[PDB]
RNA sequence: AUGGUUUGGCACCUCGAUGUCGGCUCGUCGCAUCCUGGGGCUGGAGCAGGUCCCAAGGGUUGGGCUGUUCGCCCAUUAAAGCGGCACGCGAGCUGGGUUUAGAACGUCGUGAGACAGUUCGGUCUCUAUCCGCCGCGCGCGUCAGAAGCUUGAGGAAACCUGUCCCUAGUACGAGAGGACCGGGACGGACGAACCUCUGGUAUACCAGUUGUCCCACCAGGGGCACGGCUGGAUAGCCACGUUCGGACAGGAUAACCGCUGAAAGCAUCUAAGCGGGAAACCUCUUCCAAGACCAGGCUUCUCACCCUCUAGGAGGGAUAAGGCCCCCCGCAGACCACGGGAUUGAUAGACCAGACCUGGAAGCCUAGUAAUAGGUGCAGGGAACUGGCACUAACCGGCCGAAAACUUAC
């Protein structure tokens, strides 16, 4: 989706594809994270844009899927049962709670979700 | 550059006076049916039980 | 396109179907003292930059031991009609690496 | 764009070879020279038995610019190499034969003769 | 001098009857409302105020509100003042009148007034375009800073230094009106109109031409 | 006679430190004017000059040689001005020259050594306190609290110029040559705005490909190697790109040309007066501007409710119009500010569709021994642009915020 206008979110590029691979697999994982605002900010268009993926579950998508996720129980969950769950929800799959902030850098938090309702 | 002179206690105190911290603003809340304040960002987790209240 | 509706009234019609690789030779009218004659540009359609109005292309011919490249807006009147004479087989959009190869080198394919 | 210390090959029978931009004549601190425009130039290679000799201090005009340049309806002429043929002080080429092809602007500069001389003009 | 208020759609293409290309601004000169007439025997000066722009009745606050109830006309979004040279020249508008793109036509030299993009905090090399200093041979992390500042000791006002650029109003003079599309009330304007797309200009006659 | 721009002379200033030449970057001022502007006499026929008065608005090129300034030269140009400001500018840069320690040549000295003689090499430190200057906010003020739109005292910016075409090959001139005045087009340099075109960039775009490791394996992919390297590349930013600008007109004038005429019966552009007269000056163009303390103007909105001390004034509380914070954002941005939205919603994201970029996905089938090719199929993938769509987030919310009166006149 849309790239970041300022500097990358990990120190550079690469680390930041790298952290937001392994932020949408812990996001499919568990239903939902805690992690720092910005993070929450640049992690929801991504895995929104995986979820539409899943949503229309064929092998091209598994693939397009795969070559992002690279945990392969998190592809089946994502096609199994995250996919079919969204079937009739057009986009906003994931909303963004505010929470308090970190003690050891004041870094503002934020928890991530999938909608469930 | 090093400074060329000590600064009067008039010009150190206006300048420092300057460095302060602003007041959050607090908005009531009811979580477990105690009122309590917090700040208007944190509204919706409070009500959703996602942040700490001692 | 919001500028579409501008647009839409200058577009012109009638262009024939072509994609960068083909062979063409364009009509283009020309000025010579106050009367009008029609030379023809015979070469490659190398590229073809999609704008709508602003759609330009480009083709390129070897004259004279020297190479030549024309860059005409798709839709501009100074065309008074555009003939297609072969379809080439590339695999590039944009074919750039030909301003580089001579005679034997720069020859395209033919879709057959 | 042509500008000072930069080399044209010559599309004349003269002899010369290459020349080497001196001065963009047209105005005083003038930069780069287009097609059509009337340069002071040097020449660097010539024909052994040719009736100009290295180190000539000729005027030429430019035929060819390799970037490519606007025209008036919109379209844009590219050649590949920067050309120039040497020309007296009544712009008239100093040889008898144009090689290559040249380009319109030398028809509102005036450059009649170089123009009819030319193979094709484009 | 007519004038009127428009909004910045863009630049396409366009070819007049000699084929030539003509790079076209498309302005939105909207409908204006008259609003109020400045006179001299009241404000001192002649002019007249136009409004432009749809806007919802409850965003607008009370003062405007009431302002544009007294006018005798629904509210709308920007206001903005024309002004004219004397009496007779503001007698020909009146409150509620309508104003249209065909006030202009073909051919016409316009001024278009608006402000320009934003460029935040620049250098001199690109707020002033001063040449910078060597890239090499021996320059010691000097290759875009101004350089000297230049008896009293003192740093003259009005020194080009760096700072915001940007942002400023701007007119464009001697602007052409290649076509004036009555249909739509938009003006194809040949050449660059200051601002950002969707942004508020003012197109005026021409002061010289 | 001027000046302290040249060498000087003095030693008043600094030895418990005032960087020494050129060059780069950036200036500012003078006019003793290089071009452009207005003039006059010409030993001025016209052209072109000579010389001289006014005139400082703008402009005043790129290279070769030298450390150089200086200077000579090469091409141009309308022109390639002369100077002041620590011979401007090293807490802005350089270190080529000069000015430490190494070494050599010539010369001087018995020698250590020396040479306003030469030659090669040779550390240029610093986090900006104050003034100054460029930008941006917070507070208070402008006699109630607010909000729109503005006048402008006063400042700032800009001011360059060529060639060609008509008039006219006429005036003049033995001829050659060569016009005045006035219109038009196209240029050079400089500046501003902009991104339709051209071109540059592209660290979440598409494709190709090398080495290696992994996804059990094939297929298909992924991590790392400058984004591994290549071919393209929409948006944004930009110039090499596009468009526009320097005006026109008025006023007072300079050198100057004059009109009407005294003292001084004539004369005298003058002491009374009245006119013409320049890129200089004032307006005119663009921009900032009421902290313009004379703190402006035209309007519109709220236009009221308590408590306390002692009723004099004050203090406190709660409100209106409105604003701010929190929230969703922006092509606005260091922060702040500015601008837009906030469920009575299209502000951002997602989703759908389009535009555009890439260039024919996977799987399957067919052909080939295989590399690989064809069909399914303008395929698949995708950011910025545009239109739809409340699916997600703009929230059952906090803080600020409105009137002593008097005098005179009507």
């Amino acid at each position: 989706p849309k790239p970041t206008k300022g500097p990358r979110l990990g120190g550079s590029s690469s680390h930041q594809s790298a952290l937001l691979a392994n932020l949408a697999t812990s996001l499919f994982e568990h239903g939902r994270i805690k992690t720092t605002e910005p993070k929450a900010r640049a992690l929801r268009p991504y895995a929104e844009k995986l979820i539409t993926h899943a949503k229309k579950g064929a092998l091209h998508n598994r693939r397009e899927v795969m070559k992002k996720i690279r945990d392969k129980d998190v592809v089946h969950t994502l096609f199994a049962e995250i996919g079919p769950f969204y079937a009739d929800r057009n986009g906003g799959y994931t909303r963004i709670i505010k929470v308090e902030n970190r003690k050891g850098d004041n870094a503002p938090m934020a928890v991530i979700e999938l909608v469930r309702e | 550059a090093v400074p060329k002179r000590r600064m009067s206690r008039a010009n150190t105190r206006s300048r420092r006076a300057q460095w302060k911290a602003e007041a959050p603003g607090l908005v009531t809340v009811s979580v477990a049916g105690q009122q309590r304040k917090v700040p208007r960002r944190l509204l919706k987790a409070a009500r959703l039980g996602l942040v700490d209240l001692d | 396109n919001t500028l579409d509706f501008v647009d839409q009234a200058s577009l012109r019609d009638d262009i024939p179907t072509f994609s960068p690789g083909d062979t063409v030779n364009v009509h283009v009218k020309v000025i010579e003292g106050s009367k009008e004659r029609i030379q023809v540009f015979k070469g490659v359609v190398i590229r073809r930059q999609g704008g709508g109005i602003s759609e330009t292309f480009t083709v390129r011919k070897e004259s004279y031991g020297v190479g030549v490249e024309r860059t005409f807006p798709v839709h501009s009147p100074n065309i008074d009609h555009i003939d297609v004479l072969t379809r080439g087989d590339v695999r590039r959009a944009k074919l750039y690496y030909l301003r580089e190869l001579r005679g034997k080198k720069a020859k395209i394919k033919e879709k057959r | 764009m042509i500008q000072q210390e930069s080399r044209l090959k010559v599309a004349d029978n003269t002899g010369a070879k290459e020349i080497l931009c001196i001065r963009v004549l047209g105005g005083s601190s003038r930069r780069y020279a287009g097609i059509g425009d009337v340069i002071v130039a040097t020449v660097k290679d010539a024909i052994p038995g040719g009736n100009v000799k290295r180190g000539d201090v000729v005027k030429a005009v430019v035929v060819r610019t390799v970037k490519e340049r606007r025209r008036a309806d919109g379209s844009y002429i590219k050649f590949d190499e920067n050309a120039a043929v040497i020309i007296k002080n009544d712009n008239d080429p100093r040889g008898t034969r144009i090689f290559g092809p040249v380009g319109r602007e030398l028809r509102e500069k005036k450059f009649m003769k170089i123009v009819s001389l030319a193979p094709e003009v484009l | 001098r007519k004038g009127i208020l428009g909004t910045k759609l863009g630049m396409t293409q366009v070819f007049d009857e000699n084929n030539k290309v003509v790079p076209v601004t498309v302005v939105k000169a909207g409908p204006n409302v008259v609003t109020r007439i400045r006179t001299t025997e009241r404000d001192g000066y002649s002019a007249v105020q136009l409004a432009y722009g749809e806007i919802s009745p409850r965003k607008v606050i009370k003062p405007v509100a009431g302002q544009f109830a007294a006018a005798g006309v629904n509210p709308r979004r920007h206001v903005a003042e024309l002004r004219l040279d004397d009496e007779a020249a503001v007698a020909e508008y009146e409150v509620g009148q309508e104003l249209t793109a065909e006030i202009f036509s073909d051919g016409a030299y316009v001024d278009v007034t608006g402000t320009s993009k934003g460029k935040g905090f620049a250098g001199t090399m690109k707020r002033h375009g001063f040449r910078g200093q060597g890239a090499a041979h021996g320059a010691q992390a000097v290759h875009r800073r101004p350089g000297s500042i230049g008896t009293p000791g003192r740093v003259f006002k009005g020194t080009r230094m760096s700072g915001r650029m940007g942002n400023d109003r701007v007119t464009t003079q001697n602007l052409k009106v290649h076509k004036v599309d009555a249909e739509n009330g938009v003006l194809l304007i040949k050449g660059a109109i200051p601002g950002r797309n969707g942004g508020l200009v003012v197109v005026r006659s021409a002061i010289k031409r």
